[PDB]
RNA sequence: AGUCCCUCCCGCUCGGGAGGGAGGCACUCUGGGGGGACUGCCGGCGAUAAGCCGGAGGAAGGGGCGGGCGACGGUAGGUCAGUAUGCCCCGAAACCCCCGGGCUACACGCGCGCUACAAUGGGCGGGACAAUGGGUGCCGACCCCGAAAGGGGGAGGUAAUCCCCUAAACCCGCCCUCAGUUCGGAUCGCGGGCUGCAACUCGCCCGCGUGAAGCUGGAAUCCCUAGUACCCGCGCGUCAUCAUCGCGC
């Protein structure tokens, strides 16, 4: 209902139609899998140490080249 | 009409426009956190030197964010409620003493209305109205589909702010309320999770949409 | 306390209730029938815009003299509304800038400068001055950073 | 008692060599000169339309021509004055001497 | 001289002003005191349109 | 019976500055400050005097002229010039450091100017242009 | 006391109003105009206009009469120098209508150009008639 | 700016201001010469090269920022109606002058714009701050007359000296309070002026009166990355008079 925090740990690289996404890695910081590393799609400019607040963590971004 | 002792008002501490402190003013949100600048500051008017460098906006006192984004004229090619506001001659672009004053008397209003510390309740409304997922477009056969993505912090606060300022101009527009009543009314409004809040309603819907797209 | 130490309107409004006492300040005949100026729309509102100005006129004597009529008729110009047209700078007319200055001479509290003007007398400036400093006591006791002033 | 000269020209190495001779007459003798004082460049620009016909994008050419200037005030004294009148200055520069 | 302005002694008599090809004849009565005689010799004839032809719309081109 | 001069400049607006002991008073154009109008620009000239402290401010006069430029213009040149002369008759380091946290431009001032127009609807800006057609 | 509705030279006028735009619903007396005939009258601009008694009614009507008699300036009347009888003249409602009326006839009775113009409905002040001024239905090719 | 002398104001003068004369080149400015930035220093990536990414110090940092200069050619692109020029035509008219008309017409389609559809306002009184340019067939301060537009004299200026030249948006106080209105000002009537040899066709300005459509705009589509875009006025060109334009500030 709130969310998970997740930490920026890495970029990958641009992607979308238009070069508006950007793929990233992040750490979950709180909740049931606190500790894991996937991988997410970002709209935004977007840098190492940010915080996302993601609405649910089982969903991974296909990796891209 | 206005008292000598307001048209001629010395300041003797470093505080938002001599009147309000920012000490006890807390970020709840962990993400919105470092975007949101609250560093002592008197004078709100940094003279666009921040635009030039990357992430330069970040270290901008959130008032002067919220001067800038009123600085407008609101409705030009797209819709706001239904209508185009192109205000042309009579907008508000490019003078910031009125942007400066129109904040001025919202905040007033404000910590007379609620009684409690206007940047506060400020904060708490972009909090409420600053969505966490969205969406992006794909094309396939013709036809225009969406994905579910996440935002990043500082276009969370992009996007509140200029909701904000989008219902507050919307509010007052060919009615006889005044921008300053608008900005007041929207910002509480908004404060109280209220769906009569424009950016209340956008922000729930933005995400509505995010999620039967995932 | 001089002029440069208050308010310009204030001041102005001061000297204009305080100008209705010299026998020597009468709005002409043809007063409440004209516009202040080619650029202005409608009469004025005020039933008593003579005295302010003339309060006006005396007061921009005593910081920009010597001066002349056509410079004044620069001062109290301004922007116009022409319809379909972009809107234009204008000056002001000339027979309220004259008949005010030669009712302030008559007053005795400007003369001529012949060739350059019109400059303010010492009993203008006294007049001028006390007024100023009754209005710099009064308004000290609401900012009192005035009183070092 | 005193003599002022003026200098024009559209060359400014011309007008430094002039105005380097007057300072030399003016040191080779006891004689107070006030020194060469540079006035404000006089800038001629003019902007014309570069096409003969009409049909094109419109483009413009900025010509401008530029005059420099110098002033000097020198005592009046025989034996100076005839050293400067008997100077030949270049067919570029303008020179004009007045007593005041 | 079509500038010429009418005066009370030219009433009664009847003036032909060129238009461009032709002299029109006008018969001066009292009321025209103080107008140029030009304004009683039209130098354009009244338009009735046809209809209109090729290029006249978009679609027409 | 010192006095300094110094020298502020921002878009074709130039102040000169002179400080020497005093009582408090500031002087710009002959105006006491707390007279300026509209606020925005009153607070703008404000900042250095109260970053400074009571005490140094209670203790010097400073006279102002300022020429050119804008209303909004003329202030900040006033405020580059405050600073200057603030930092250098009181003469300490730690005075100095505080301003170049709070604004940088302070001391080493703006350098942006207008930039000159070009052809194409020249009147209205450099960059900006008439509005294109095809048909 | 105060009237909604009071009735100056035939024409109804709103009592809530302030004088001087209260007579403006006069056709012929405009803002500058009925400022000018208060000033004369000796009454405030920015009365109500249901304060009004019998004779200062008595005296607007007047004084609308014949404004230049009682002190208003021969250069702000809406007829100056009349075309008849060669005095300066106001006129308002009925009489203003007739009376432009007759001079428009008067153009039209010596076949003048700005009486063909006026017949026609076409512009008369030398206006392009090309591009603008355009009322009508899109005829078709 | 500091220093000296004289005169005048204020809280009566301890103190605070404004003019004028001496005097000075400090500050601003004007314009000649010179210095300063080089991937030079530090840490990474790449190859250890070419380079790239990120920091210190600095007025300025990675073509520092904005302009001028457009290769061999093509486009049978535009111009013989700027001037130069071959051929063909007219050569007592298709050459040269003068008078009056037209290029300004008006059921209609289209381009670029200005003014608005109001409170992020309209009106009235008062208060602030520019730059670029131009002036002898000319710019004209200062005085007088007039309600305005304008009229009669006229210092100085061949100009860092005199003049155009005390900008508007902005701020303070009062009236109007969501209405086709105190919004909008098209159209038309009467009257007064300027330039010019001449103002009807066919000029520009002022006073009073009158008061049209318009209540935010479908499908479509344009400009712009920082002192930039938006908003606000001003200067020059054209020019006897006339700017909703061009080039600049
Ligand atoms: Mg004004
Ligand atoms: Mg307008
Ligand atoms: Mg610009
Ligand atoms: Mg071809
Ligand atoms: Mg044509
Ligand atoms: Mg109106
Ligand atoms: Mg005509
Ligand atoms: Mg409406």
């Amino acid at each position: 209902d709130e969310g998970y925090p997740a930490e920026v740990i890495e970029i990958i690289g641009r992607t979308g139609t238009t070069g508006d996404v950007t793929q990233v890695k992040v750490r979950i910081l709180e909740g049931r899998d606190k500790g894991r590393v996937i991988r997410r799609n970002v709209r935004g400019p977007v840098r190492v140490g940010d915080i996302l607040i993601l609405r649910e963590t089982e969903r991974e971004a296909r990796e891209i080249k | 009409a206005k008292p000598l002792s307001e048209r001629f008002f010395i300041p003797h501490e470093i505080k938002v426009m001599g009147r309000w402190s920012t000490e006890d003013v807390e970020v709840r949100d962990p993400s919105l956190k470092p975007y949101i600048n609250l560093e002592p500051r008197l004078l709100p008017h940094t003279h666009g030197r921040h635009a030039k460098k990357h992430f330069g906006k970040a270290n901008v006192h959130i008032v002067e964010r919220l001067i800038n984004k009123i600085m407008r004229s609101g409705g030009s090619h797209y819709k706001v409620a239904g209508h185009f506001m192109r205000r042309e001659h009579r907008s508000l672009n490019s003078k910031k003493v009125k942007a400066y004053e129109v904040v001025k008397e919202a905040f007033k209003i404000i910590e007379k209305r609620t009684g409690k510390n206007p940047i506060q309740v400020l904060v708490w409304a972009i909090e409420n109205a600053a969505p966490r997922e969205d969406t992006t477009s794909v094309m396939f056969g013709g036809i225009r589909y969406h994905v579910a993505v996440d935002i990043s912090p500082m276009r969370r606060l992009d996007v509140a702010l200029r909701n904000i300022a989008l219902g507050a101009s919307a509010k007052c527009y060919r009615t006889k309320m005044s921008f300053a009543e608008a900005l007041a009314e929207e910002i509480i409004l908004a404060a109280n999770k209220d769906p009569k809040s424009y950016a209340y309603s956008k922000k729930l819907e933005i995400e509505r949409i995010a999620e039967s797209s995932r | 306390a001089t002029v440069y130490d208050v308010p310009g309107d204030l001041l102005v409004e001061r000297v204009a209730q305080r100008l209705k006492e010299i026998p020597e300040i009468k709005p002409p005949e043809w007063a409440p029938f004209v516009k202040t100026g080619r650029h202005k729309e409608r009469l004025p509102e005020q039933e008593d815009w003579w005295y302010y100005r003339v309060a006006s006129i005396l007061r921009r004597v005593y910081l920009d003299g010597p001066v002349g009529i056509e410079r004044l008729r620069t001062y109290y110009g301004g922007r116009k509304n022409r319809g379909h047209a972009p809107e234009r700078f204008y000056k002001a007319g000339g027979s309220i800038i004259r008949k005010a200055l030669q009712q302030l001479e008559a007053a005795g509290f400007v003369e001529k400068v012949p060739g350059k003007g019109r400059v303010i007398t010492p009993k203008g400036r006294s007049f001028l001055d006390k007024i100023a400093t009754e209005l710099k006591k009064e308004l000290e006791e609401i900012i009192p950073e005035l009183k070092k002033y | 008692q005193k003599a002022r000269i003026k200098l024009a020209s559209t060359n400014v190495r011309s007008l430094e060599e002039v105005a380097n001779q007057i300072k030399q007459i003016a040191e080779r003798t006891g004689v107070r000169m006030s020194g060469p004082i540079p006035l404000p460049t006089k800038r001629i620009r003019i902007v014309t339309r570069k096409s003969p016909d009409g049909e094109g994008s419109a483009t413009f050419d900025r010509w401008e021509l530029r005059i420099h200037k110098r002033l000097i005030d020198i005592e009046a004294d025989e034996r100076a004055m005839r050293q400067i009148m008997r100077i030949r200055v270049p067919e570029d520069v303008t020179i004009e001497i007045e007593l005041i | 001289c079509r500038d010429m302005i009418v005066l009370p002694e030219m009433v009664g008599l009847t003036i032909y002003v060129h238009n461009g090809k032709e002299f029109v004849p006008v018969e001066i009565k009292p009321e025209m005191i103080g107008h140029y005689l030009g304004e009683f010799a039209p130098t354009r004839k009244r338009v009735q349109h046809g209809a209109p032809g090729i290029g006249a719309t978009r679609s027409s081109m | 019976m010192r006095i300094i001069q110094t020298t502020g400049k921002r878009k074709t607006a130039i102040a000169r500055a002179v400080i020497r002991e005093g009582k408090g008073r500031v002087r710009i154009n002959g105006k006491p400050v707390e007279l300026v109008e509209p606020e925005i620009a009153r607070f703008t000239i404000l900042e250095p005097l109260i970053l400074a402290g009571e005490e140094i401010w209670n203790s010097v006069d400073i006279d102002v002229k300022v020429q050119g430029g804008g209303f909004m213009g003329q202030a900040e040149a006033a405020r580059i010039a405050i600073a200057r002369a603030l930092v250098e008759w009181t003469g300490d380091m730690n005075l100095k450091e505080k301003f170049i946290k709070y604004d940088r431009t302070m001391l080493v001032g703006d350098p942006r100017r207008t930039e000159p127009h070009k052809p194409n609807r020249s009147t209205k800006g450099p960059r900006a242009k008439r509005q294109k057609s095809y048909r | 006391d105060f009237r909604h509705i009071v009735r100056v030279a035939g024409v109804d006028l709103d009592g809530n109003k302030q004088l001087r735009w209260a007579l403006t619903a006069i056709k012929g007396v405009g803002i500058n105009f009925a400022t000018m005939v208060c000033r004369v009258a000796g009454l405030d601009p920015f009365m109500k206009a249901g304060y009004l008694t019998d004779e200062q009614v008595k005296k607007i009507e007047e004084i609308l009469q014949d404004p230049v008699a009682h002190g208003i300036p021969r250069w702000a009347v809406n007829r100056p120098k009349d075309y008849e009888t060669g005095r300066d003249l106001h006129l308002i409602t009925a009489k203003l209508d007739m009376a432009i009326r007759e001079d428009i006839m008067r153009l039209r009775r010596i076949r003048a150009y700005r009486g063909i113009r006026h017949e026609l409905g076409l512009p008369v002040r030398g206006q392009r008639t090309r591009s603008n001024f355009r009322r009508g239905q899109t005829v078709g090719v």
